[PDB]
């Protein structure tokens, strides 16, 4: 299974943070809607499950995990949150995510 | 309602019969797709008119409610990607073509400063619990 970085969105006292989790033919998506930004800023994945989401919305697995539906680059998890603030950085400010 | 009117006459009442519900969504969200924020042309609406359905913003299945302020008109593939989710939740996803602060913020406008939308539309719209928890359901059938 491979854990996508694909949304996330900016807020006053953390990140909302969206997690597709993607095996042979399943995509789980997980919305995290407040994230600590001492977890964001400083790439702790590995705590990203601690804190409150949603249940996982499944659907079937796409056949590409390249760009969401709003032009972000997709990442994977173990790249960390960084990664994903800096390919994205300028399209979330258009967006209103930055 | 002048402007539907006239959009009735034009139209002719045979055609205004089967839209008039579309009609009428499409004139209160100015012509929006409100989950995507692209345009909705009218002449494309009346045209083909089943490129644009009508969405229940929650599922009524939590809900219980199939008011006018429990529906919009979106694109098909706008309805279809969104599934049983709410728009936060659909929105928030992969899967979506505008962010959620970009919708909140049109939604907000749509209601406070236009007056287009009720209140109950705008708090179904801005619905940011998760619909498929025990707890949120039971607020969903004992808000009645
Ligand atoms: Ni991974
Ligand atoms: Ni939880
Ligand atoms: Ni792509
Ligand atoms: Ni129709
Ligand atoms: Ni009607
Ligand atoms: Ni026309
Ligand atoms: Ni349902
Ligand atoms: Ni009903
Ligand atoms: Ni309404
Ligand atoms: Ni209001
Ligand atoms: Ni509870």
């Amino acid at each position: 299974s491979v854990k996508y970085i694909s949304n996330m969105s900016k807020q006053e006292k953390g990140y909302r943070v969206y997690v597709n989790v993607v095996n042979e033919d399943t995509d789980k998506g997980f919305l995290f809607p407040s994230v600590p930004k001492e977890v964001i800023e400083n790439d702790k994945i590995d705590e990203l499950f601690n804190f409150e989401h949603h249940k996982p919305y499944v659907q079937k697995a796409k056949s590409r995990y390249d760009k969401n539906g709003i032009g972000y680059k997709i990442v994977q998890l173990d790249e960390g949150f960084q990664k994903f603030i800096e390919l994205n950085k300028e399209k979330m400010k258009e967006n209103l995510d930055y | 309602n002048e402007r539907i009117e006239e959009i009735i006459r034009t139209t002719g009442k045979e055609n205004a019969k089967y839209l008039i519900e579309k009609i009428k969504l499409h004139d209160m969200q100015e012509g929006k797709c409100l989950y995507s924020l692209e345009a909705i042309p009218l002449e494309d609406l009346l045209n083909n008119p089943f490129n644009y359905e009508v969405d229940h913003i929650i599922p009524r299945s939590v809900s219980f409610d199939n008011s006018f302020n429990n529906k919009v008109l979106v694109k098909q593939e706008e309805n279809s990607k969104k599934g049983n989710r709410t728009p936060f939740q659909y929105l928030s996803s992969s899967d979506s073509k505008i962010s959620y602060e970009t919708f909140k913020k049109h939604i907000l406008n749509l209601a406070k400063g236009k007056g287009r939308i009720s209140k109950t539309k705008k708090e179904y719209l801005l619905e940011e619990r998760d619909i498929n928890r025990f707890s949120v359901q039971k607020d969903f059938i004992n808000r009645n």
